């Protein structure tokens, strides 16, 4: 059930994707997904 | 959706679910209006 | 002393203990961020990254965890240090297979 | 043969390998003979 | 192979067994109490 | 700054999801999920915008310089793509291997073909219309979708090549890549 | 709409109808 | 030598903890 | 087959017993402890 | 009520002030049917109102909806939702059921009888009156009995209930000759709870369902009437500490057991909890993820029987621990999946690869909105899928909300349990006010060293 | 060794994007004379533009050791590259004290490591001082008042 | 467990049993071996398990020994689902061709002492020229992994970093081969076969095999060690 998704949460007027620390820690949690299994995933969703 | 003859009474449907939850809360004003005895 | 095997015989101890122990831990660790001040950090394992680098077979959660501190690295700092205008390409940011 | 073992110095292994023991956990054998299994009676196993 | 899985099944019903008579065995008046 | 007052029972202004641009020559609707990058791959690339979410999702148009009056006398739309069998990323693996699974000798990567279209806007000119579906011996994405429409106006042909990784294509990046392919237009 | 203006009607009718018994039972009497 | 080293120091300390479980001095004032 | 398996892994094999003695000496072994605790019950 | 300083209990402990009140438990025990029943009520009219019919029903936040729907109660051949009255009607029953048991609950907690020995003697008890509590234990196994053979009438004689596993996609089937043979029941109940078989998540046919409901609504008519007619033994009455609070310890922790059971049949069952009306389990949509990719790469063109991948396994197919060939993704440690889309598509020994290469179905390919969507991702807040997916969509799987909220409350129950266990040993002891303060057991009994 | 200077096929001076102190290992990219990516060593190799081997880039250097032989065709223009991603390219002998690889900390780094601990860790002991001196009376015996 | 029989049986039955990694047999069949009616076959699903695992390894004193192994791995090491093709004529001389189907599987075993030989049980692009009594041939031996795999260091070979980046300061002449190479050049191996318990009216051959095939390379860091794989094979002919 994870926790809080807080990215893309933050938009102006014109509909832009506005940065945020959710944002921050988003690409950071995501960058710690990619060394994740390097060589275990075949597939690009991880749910197994 | 509800069939056509209950449509309108759907926003009275609609208040429902925190009842219980004001049940608890309910007897938490009946323990301060006892003055907790 | 019949469950831990050990007990408490002086409340002055117990108490004085339990004043000891957070204010110990939050000077060592005060100490710690003293040293990551100047960027002094316990990063590198030379043994372990000298025989990983020969052996292509030995790894460990350590070795694990210092390539994913670096993607940690690549992946944050590009917008999370403006000022250093890191507009890298998505194919020199490292990844797994499929993720 | 060029590098043996009483030209490293070798004080204790020479007295251990005189009466059986020839291979450690390491996967060598002193005679450079392919590695059997020492069972638990090997160089490290005897020390510990 | 299967006489590891013999002896360990054995001695893993024998604390069992101990445990559910140790239960089964008029525990609550193990009691320095009035009761 | 002027004071203006907040926007309140004031409604949204933005609902579609997609931007107006008008450039030399070229208008196509760009995503509002996506921000610019100055990413030039090659040097003939004039526009560019990326997701701020994975760069990878990005689009990008150039203006190069040709001697073909319309895009027919390019020849078959297979010959075309043919030609332009370079922006797609060539290997800088040279080692023999065959141990990739599925793919050809000595090969890393391999393009799938999906779709060919003359599509006509306005004035005639026909828009080459491809959908090309990029996989990897990295897997990563689960392949990457290439949607590209080229055209040329006067001297210089207007290609634009929307990039969409396999696993956002399927997430719903799909309708934004339609989107913005249907509205490149060359005015 | 008039959706959400029933909807908030009920709300409020069903949240004050516990300290409305409450207090009834306050002013009637006791035995609460 | 590196591996003796931690084990000499784990066993160490479990044997440290051993010894006060059981040989510890008996408790004094309650 | 390379070597000799147990091959017992899943397919709905009660409480894990794919060889009656097993069970024999389960049931044995509670059965002396039941014995043991029904002639020494009562305390005496 | 009462007071403190008589009862001995403060507030936050009011409610044992009516321990020896059979009387307001009364009160307090058909307050609270009429607070669960109202519950019930309130949420399938939610349900009901917040429905889109052309969707399919997992994506709507709707728990109980597949409840009713597990019944079979308006259910399409493939799974199309058809009707929504069985459900409307399902609600306002419950709802009315909740006003006269709250109206019955209220009554016996203010002007029902104080005390209720005095005049109704079958209905008064003393907590060691232990034939009476056997009585009512007899009762109310009588009335499980009574369920459990309810759900056998509409299994067998109502022509309801969904079957997953029907050719094409499930049907909603009238279940002929259920198994209810003793060594099947059995062995599915005493079973490993390992993912090799799995204990009482491994039921994956409604005939071996129904068996199973045959069995215990049999044990528990016959068990009631014994509990009707037996009187305790000595070596139960020994064991066993008889008092209204080692009672709330033993309901406690068997609570806390099938709360922990029934989030884990939420969690893996796609039989007893149809996919199509909850959600993906946790091996399907992974299941999925490399089903679709085998189906799509054989597609283009390239093959996958010989197609191996980075790490000398298979990209798309491998061997599995035991012989049998299984799909190639990261979803080979669900290997022990059985989901309606794969029978169908399992072969005896191997996967059949001919059988992957023709007998493909397009039903089979067109169970891909579980693949792409539906993942039993989700967040806390909604949001797409895994924890760095953006705001796209809003979904989160049941199977998963409703597995994780019985499991911690299950938790806390097994606290629950923990704490009136002791304070009911120790009260039966006589120190759950505390030691008596000049006669301790510590002073009586050997120093250690 | 001197200034690696790297030019593209065509002909214009790339840049060696340096490695700031906070990172333990940064990406050596090749940027632009006004600061576009145009070249980087590639995590993929096997897409885009910018891999070394097809955009062309070329080392030449212009200092003490090495002056004037430019490579372009070896890896030894990615080796340069990296190094030179550290700033100013030098040799190093690491087999007189059986040197390892990962950098050290200057004495400069270890004197104000040693008084920063040392300063809070007094900070500590002042703190405890001047409570005992206070309260020397509470911390000696007061006799039941 | 002839495949007639192993048909028949429910998908849960033979789940956790391994005997989908056992081969089908032969009992009713003749040894005639000869008899076979030549001509031209397209036949169908070759079925091939082993049954041992020895390891070739190179003493410093000059002998050839194989020596029995224990392997690692489980029940992963049988070959099934392909197809192919031989050439018959009266005399004997075959002309064995696979094509496709799962020719390969990861396996790990270990010598005695305790040293990895991970290898990829390999049999595809195989020749077979020669009599049913024994003809033999080569066939295509990949490497083990994919030129995508990464090391622990996050190197490579199509993809990765291809330095050092742990320790910055050792680019030399000395990391070549764990850096500069990564070779993923797919060696060769020989397998030699025999055709025994042959079927008359249905067409059923199960025979057994002996394949010698290089190991792991791993990254070419290592040379190969050859592995002996003997065992037995089954197939279909139509
Ligand atoms: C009679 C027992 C004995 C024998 C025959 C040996 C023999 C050997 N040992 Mg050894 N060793 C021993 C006991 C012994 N050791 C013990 C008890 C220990 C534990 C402390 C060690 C620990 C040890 C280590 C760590 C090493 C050796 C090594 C060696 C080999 C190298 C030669 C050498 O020892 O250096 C020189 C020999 C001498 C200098 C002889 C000393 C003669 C007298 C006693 C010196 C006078 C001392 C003086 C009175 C005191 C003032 C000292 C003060 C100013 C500091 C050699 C074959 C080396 C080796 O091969 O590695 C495996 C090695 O590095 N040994
Ligand atoms: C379970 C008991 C046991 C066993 C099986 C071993 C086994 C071993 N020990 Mg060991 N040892 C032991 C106990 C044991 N030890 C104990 C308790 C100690 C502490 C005192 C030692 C201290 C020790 C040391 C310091 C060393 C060994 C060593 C060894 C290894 C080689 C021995 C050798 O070849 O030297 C030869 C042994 C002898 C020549 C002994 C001869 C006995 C003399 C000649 C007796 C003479 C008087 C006798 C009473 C006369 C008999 C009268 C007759 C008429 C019957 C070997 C594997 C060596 C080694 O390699 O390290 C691992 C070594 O350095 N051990
Ligand atoms: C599951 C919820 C629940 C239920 C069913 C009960 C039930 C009961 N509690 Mg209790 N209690 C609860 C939660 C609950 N409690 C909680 C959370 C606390 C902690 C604050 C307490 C603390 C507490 C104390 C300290 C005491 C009780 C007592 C009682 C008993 C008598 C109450 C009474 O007569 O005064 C009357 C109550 C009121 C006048 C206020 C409630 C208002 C009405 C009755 C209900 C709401 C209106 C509702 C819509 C009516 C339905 C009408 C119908 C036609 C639909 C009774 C059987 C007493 C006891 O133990 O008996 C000796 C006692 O002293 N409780
Ligand atoms: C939830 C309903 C319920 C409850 C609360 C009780 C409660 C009780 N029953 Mg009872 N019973 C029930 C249903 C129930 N029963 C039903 C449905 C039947 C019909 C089959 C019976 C038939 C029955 C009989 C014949 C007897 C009792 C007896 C008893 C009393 C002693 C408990 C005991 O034997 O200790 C605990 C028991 C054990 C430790 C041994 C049980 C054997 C194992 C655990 C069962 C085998 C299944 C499987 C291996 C378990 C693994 C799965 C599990 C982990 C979930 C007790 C108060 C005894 C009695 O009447 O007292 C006078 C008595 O002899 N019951
Ligand atoms: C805030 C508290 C809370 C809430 C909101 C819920 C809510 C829910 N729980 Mg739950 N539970 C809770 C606390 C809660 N629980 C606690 C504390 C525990 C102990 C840990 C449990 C243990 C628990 C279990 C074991 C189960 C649930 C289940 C459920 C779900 C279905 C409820 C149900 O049908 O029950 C059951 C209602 C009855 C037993 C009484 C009615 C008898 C039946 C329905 C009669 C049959 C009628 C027939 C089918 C239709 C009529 C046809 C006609 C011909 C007669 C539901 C969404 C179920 C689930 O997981 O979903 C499948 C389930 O198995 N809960
Ligand atoms: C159906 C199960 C059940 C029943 C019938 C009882 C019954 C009783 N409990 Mg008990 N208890 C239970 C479960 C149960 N408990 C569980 C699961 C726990 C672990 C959390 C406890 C822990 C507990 C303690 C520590 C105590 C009792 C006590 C009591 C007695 C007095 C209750 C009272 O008036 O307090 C008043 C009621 C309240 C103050 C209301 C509490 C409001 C809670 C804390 C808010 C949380 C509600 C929220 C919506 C749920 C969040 C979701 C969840 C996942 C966190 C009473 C007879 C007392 C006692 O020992 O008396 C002898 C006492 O000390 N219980
Ligand atoms: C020049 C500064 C200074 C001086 C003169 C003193 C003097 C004194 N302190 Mg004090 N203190 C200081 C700084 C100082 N402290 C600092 C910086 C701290 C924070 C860590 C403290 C925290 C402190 C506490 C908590 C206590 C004292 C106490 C005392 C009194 C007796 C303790 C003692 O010395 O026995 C001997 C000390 C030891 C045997 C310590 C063991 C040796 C340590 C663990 C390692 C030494 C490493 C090496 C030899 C030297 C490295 C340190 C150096 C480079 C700075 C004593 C009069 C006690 C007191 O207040 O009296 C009631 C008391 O309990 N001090
Ligand atoms: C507390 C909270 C509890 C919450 C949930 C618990 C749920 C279910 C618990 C029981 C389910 C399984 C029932 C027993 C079946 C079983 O275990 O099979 C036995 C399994 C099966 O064992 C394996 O089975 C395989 C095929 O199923 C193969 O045959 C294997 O060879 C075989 O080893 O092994 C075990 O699970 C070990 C059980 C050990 C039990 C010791 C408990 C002692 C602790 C307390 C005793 C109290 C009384
Ligand atoms: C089956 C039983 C399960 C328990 C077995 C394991 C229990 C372990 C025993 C606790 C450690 C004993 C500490 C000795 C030190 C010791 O006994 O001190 C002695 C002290 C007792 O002091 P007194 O009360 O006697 O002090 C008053 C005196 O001044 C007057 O006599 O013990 C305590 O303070 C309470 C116990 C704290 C325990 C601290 C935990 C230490 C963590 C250890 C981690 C080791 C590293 C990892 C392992 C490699
Ligand atoms: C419906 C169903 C089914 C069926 C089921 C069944 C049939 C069940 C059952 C079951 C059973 C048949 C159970 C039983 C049980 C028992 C138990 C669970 C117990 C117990 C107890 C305890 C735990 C104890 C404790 C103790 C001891 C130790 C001794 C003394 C006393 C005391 C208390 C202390 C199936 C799956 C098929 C299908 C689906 C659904
Ligand atoms: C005693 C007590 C308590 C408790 C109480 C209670 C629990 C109560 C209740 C009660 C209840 C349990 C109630 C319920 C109810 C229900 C109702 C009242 C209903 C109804 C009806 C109607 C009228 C409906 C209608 C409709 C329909 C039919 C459908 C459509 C829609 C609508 C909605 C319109 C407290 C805690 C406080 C405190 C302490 C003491
Ligand atoms: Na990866």
């Amino acid at each position: 059930l994870n926790g809080f998704n807080f990215n893309q949460s933050v938009v102006d007027s014109n509909g832009r994707v506005l940065n945020t620390w959710a944002d921050i820690i988003n690409r950071a949690n995501l960058g710690m997904e990619v060394m994740h299994e390097r060589n275990a995933h075949n597939f690009p969703l991880d749910l197994a | 959706k509800l069939p056509e003859a209950y449509a309108p009474f759907s926003p009275i449907v609609d208040v429902l679910p925190i009842i219980p939850v004001l049940f608890i809360l309910l007897a938490f004003v009946w323990q301060a209006s006892v003055s907790f005895r | 002393s019949q469950i831990f095997g050990v007990a408490f015989s002086n409340k002055r101890w117990l108490h004085f203990f339990m004043l000891f122990v957070p204010v110990t831990g939050l000077w060592m660790s005060a100490l710690g961020v003293v040293g990551l001040a100047l960027n002094l950090r316990a990063y590198d394992f030379v043994s372990q990254e000298i025989r990983a680098a020969e052996d292509p077979e030995f790894e460990t959660f350590y070795t694990k965890n210092i390539l994913l501190n670096e993607g940690i690295r690549a992946w944050m700092a590009a917008q999370d240090q403006p000022h250093e205008k890191l507009t890298l390409p998505e194919e020199v940011l490292p990844r797994g297979n499929a993720l | 043969v060029l590098n043996p073992m009483w030209r490293q110095g070798m004080f204790v292994l020479p007295f251990l390998t005189r009466l059986g023991v020839t291979q450690s956990w390491g996967g060598w054998t002193i005679s450079g003979e392919t590695s059997s299994n020492p069972g638990i009676w090997s160089y490290e196993g005897a020390a510990a | 192979m299967l006489t590891l899985k013999i002896f360990v099944y054995t001695v893993v019903t024998f604390f069992v067994g101990l445990f559910i008579f140790g239960f089964l065995s008029n525990d609550p008046s193990r009691n320095p109490g009035k009761g | 700054a002027y004071g203006e007052g907040a926007n309140v029972f004031g409604r949204v202004t933005n609902k579609s999801g997609f931007v107006p641009y008008a450039g030399d020559s070229f208008a196509l609707l760009l995503p509002s999920k996506w921000n610019p990058s100055d990413e030039k791959e090659v040097d003939s690339i004039v526009l560019r915008y990326a997701d701020n979410f994975d760069a990878v999702n990005n689009v990008y148009v150039i203006a190069q310089d040709t001697d073909k009056s319309s895009i027919q006398d390019y020849g078959s739309p297979e010959e075309f793509i043919s030609q332009f069998g370079y922006l797609l990323g060539r290997q800088a693996w040279a080692g023999q291997t065959v141990s990739e699974g599925g793919f050809d000798a000595n090969k890393v990567s391999s393009a799938a073909l999906l779709g060919v279209a003359t599509e006509k806007d306005k004035k005639g000119k026909t828009y080459y219309k491809f959908e090309i579906l990029s996989r990897t011996a990295d897997g990563n994405e689960g392949g990457r979708h290439q949607l590209v429409k080229a055209t040329v106006s006067n001297g210089k042909l207007y290609l634009l090549k929307v990039q969409a990784g396999d696993k956002r294509w399927f997430k719903g990046t799909d309708k934004e890549c339609l989107g913005v392919l249907d509205s490149f237009t060359v005015v | 709409s008039l959706t959400l203006i029933l909807q908030l009607v009920a709300l409020f009718a069903v949240v004050a109808a516990g300290p409305l018994v409450v207090v009834l039972l306050s002013v009637r009497g006791g035995n609460l | 030598m590196e591996a003796l080293v931690y084990t000499f120091l784990l066993i160490g300390t479990l044997g440290i903890i051993f010894f006060s479980i059981f040989f510890r001095e008996p408790p004094r004032i309650a | 087959l390379v070597d000799d398996r147990m091959n017992g892994d899943g397919t709905g094999l009660p409480f894990g017993v794919n060889d009656g003695i097993l069970g024999w000496v389960i049931a044995g072994t509670l059965g002396t402890i039941w014995a043991i605790y029904f002639v020494s019950q009562k305390d005496l | 009520g009462r007071d403190q300083e008589t009862t001995g209990f403060a507030w936050w402990a009011g409610n044992a002030r009516l321990i020896n009140l059979s009387g307001k438990l009364l009160g307090a025990h058909v307050a609270h049917a009429g607070l669960i029943v109202f519950w019930a009520g309130a949420m399938n009219l939610f349900e009901v109102s917040h429905f889109v019919p052309e969707k399919p029903m997992y994506e709507q936040g709707l728990i109980l909806l597949p409840h009713i729907a597990t019944l079979g109660y308006g259910v399409g051949p493939g799974g199309e939702v058809l009707d929504t009255f069985p459900y409307f009607v399902s609600g306002v029953l419950h709802l009315i059921s909740s006003a006269v048991l709250g109206f019955g609950g209220v009554y016996h907690s203010l002007i029902g009888p104080e005390t209720l020995e005095e005049s109704y003697p079958f209905f008064g008890y003393v907590w060691k009156d232990k034939n009476k509590m056997t009585n009512i234990l007899g009762y109310h196994l009588i009335i499980l009995g009574c369920g459990a053979w309810l759900l056998v009438l509409k299994a067998l004689y109502f022509g309801g209930v969904y079957d997953t596993w029907a050719p094409g996609g499930g049907d909603v089937r009238i279940i002929s000759n259920p198994t209810t043979n003793a060594a099947i029941i059995f062995g599915y109940i005493v079973k490993s709870p390992f993912g090799g078989d799995g204990w009482i998540v491994s039921v994956d046919n409604l005939e071996d369902i129904i068996g199973g409901h045959i069995w215990i609504g049999t044990l528990c008519i016959l068990g009631g009437i014994w509990h009707i007619y037996t009187t305790p033994w000595p070596w139960a009455r020994r064991a066993f500490v008889w008092s209204g609070e080692a009672y709330l310890s033993y309901s406690l922790a068997a609570v806390s057991l099938m709360g922990f059971t029934a989030c884990c049949f939420a969690w893996f069952n796609n039989t007893a909890y149809p996919s199509e009306f909850y959600g993906p389990t946790g091996p399907e949509a992974s299941q999925a993820q490399a089903f679709t990719f085998l189906v799509r790469d054989q597609r283009l063109g390239a093959n996958v029987a010989s197609a191996q991948g980075p790490t000398g396994l298979g990209k798309y197919l491998m061997r599995s621990p035991t012989g049998e060939i299984i799909f190639g993704g990261e979803t080979m440690r669900f290997w022990d999946f059985r989901g309606p889309w794969v029978e169908p598509l399992r072969g005896p020994s191997g996967l059949d690869l001919v059988k992957l290469k023709n007998d493909i179905q397009p039903w089979q390919e067109r169970r891909a909105a579980e693949y792409m969507t539906h993942a039993p991702l989700g967040s806390l807040n909604s949001v797409g899928g895994v924890a760095t997916e953006i705001n796209a969509v809003n979904f989160v799987s049941p199977r998963s909300w409703l597995a994780t909220s019985h499991f911690c409350l299950g938790f806390f129950f097994f606290v629950g349990h923990l704490w009136h266990a002791g304070r009911a040993r120790a009260a039966a002891a006589g120190f759950e006010k505390g030691i008596d303060r000049v006669d301790e057991p510590v002073l009586s009994m050997r120093p250690l060293d | 060794l001197g200034h690696a200077s790297f030019k593209d096929q065509e002909g214009r001076e790339l840049f060696v994007r340096r490695m700031p102190t906070f990172f333990e290992t940064f990406p050596v990219v090749l940027i632009d004379k006004d600061g576009v990516v145009r070249a980087d060593v590639p995590f993929r190799k096997a897409e885009s533009k910018y891999s070394i081997e097809q955009v062309g880039v070329s080392v030449t250097f212009y200092g003490g050791e090495l002056n004037g032989l430019t490579f372009t065709d070896p890896s030894t223009v990615k080796k340069y590259a990296r190094k030179a991603q550290l700033g100013e390219i030098f040799e190093f002998d690491r087999s007189t004290l059986q040197s390892d690889g990962v950098f050290r900390s200057s004495p400069r780094g270890w004197f104000t490591f040693g008084h920063l601990s040392f300063a809070l860790l007094f900070f500590f002991g002042h703190i405890w001082h001047g409570s005992r001196t206070i309260f020397r009376d509470v911390f000696a015996g007061i006799d039941e008042d | 467990l002839t495949y007639d029989e192993l048909q028949g049986l429910t998908y849960l039955q033979v789940k956790g049993t391994g005997i989908a990694n056992t081969c089908p047999v032969v009992e009713q069949g003749t040894s005639n071996v000869r008899e076979l009616k030549p001509g031209d076959y397209k036949l169908e699903k070759f079925c091939m398990e082993p049954t041992s695992f020895t390891v070739k390894e190179e003493d410093a004193k000059g002998r050839e020994e194989f020596v029995k192994t224990k392997l690692l791995t489980r029940l992963t090491y049988g070959l099934d689902g392909m197809n192919g093709s031989m050439k018959i004529n009266n005399d004997g001389s075959v002309e064995f061709r696979e094509d496709e189907g799962l020719d390969y599987a990861a396996t790990t075993v270990k010598l005695p002492g305790g040293e990895y030989v991970p290898f990829l049980f390999t049999i595809k692009e195989f020749d077979g020229k020669g009599t049913l009594d024994s003809f033999s041939g080569d066939f295509l031996v990949p490497s083990y992994r994919g030129s995508t795999f990464l090391d622990p260091k996050g190197r490579g070979g199509a993809t990765g970093y291809d330095n050092a980046i742990a320790l910055p300061a050792k680019a030399d002449a000395d990391e070549i081969q764990r850096l500069n190479n990564k070779s993923y050049t797919p060696g060769k191996g020989s397998a030699v076969f025999s055709v025994a318990k042959v079927d008359t009216e249905t067409g059923e051959i199960a025979g057994v095999f002996e394949s010698i095939q290089p190991s792991d390379t791993e990254m070419g860091a290592h040379p190969a060690k050859d592995i002996k794989i003997t065992g037995l094979w089954y197939g279909q002919l139509t």
